[PDB]
């Protein structure tokens, strides 16, 4: 019985053939990775 | 309509309600004050 006192929802936008998974995963986003699915000398470095 | 509308108008109307109240409180008092006023008057016409 207040004014702004509402509960909000959150519906998907749509249940289109946009929906699926939000993913690249690896390498095929711009240019291929280094290591990655990639013969290396040093392999896989540090860091995070 | 759409946005403003559905809180803005209990905006408007609680206030609005609250004046329109405290004027009837206003002619409530006046009303009692006047039939307080009838019967000191006729109390004192009568005495007369």
């Amino acid at each position: 019985s207040n004014a702004y006192e509402t509960i909000d929802i959150s519906l998907q936008n749509a249940s289109a053939s946009a929906i699926g998974s939000y993913q690249v995963g690896s390498n095929g986003a711009g240019t291929v990775a280094s290591v990655a699915g990639t013969a290396t000398a040093s392999g896989i470095a540090s860091g995070t | 309509s759409t946005a403003d509308g559905a809180q803005n108008a209990i905006a408007v109307v609680d206030n609005a309600l609250a004046a329109i109240d405290a004027q009837r409180a206003d002619l409530a008092a006046v009303q009692n004050r006047f039939k307080n006023t009838i019967d000191n008057l006729t109390n004192i016409s009568e005495n007369a």
